[PDB]
């Protein structure tokens, strides 16, 4: 996993 | 310093949330994702990406627990 992280940092 | 702190905890509830909804364990992820969402400055964009990811089930009882 990981992918969550990514894609709520950047929002 | 407070940054690293709250990037830390971030991070860690949204792994967290993600783990547990792999699981199935709808509830308690979300739990975790709305400890996430009340740290950050932009609450509303944070839940437009996660109704762009997430199962509409999972997105609404989201919504409930905010």
């Amino acid at each position: 996993g990981x992918r969550l992280c990514r894609l709520l940092s950047y929002a | 310093k407070d940054a690293e702190a709250v990037q830390k905890f971030f991070l860690e509830e949204i792994q967290l949330g993600e783990e547990l909804l792999a699981q199935g364990d709808y509830e308690k992820g979300v739990d975790h994702l709305t400890n996430a969402i009340a740290v950050s400055g932009q609450p509303q964009q944070l839940l437009q990406v996660l109704q762009q990811t997430l199962p509409p089930p999972v997105f609404q009882m989201l919504l409930t627990k905010l």
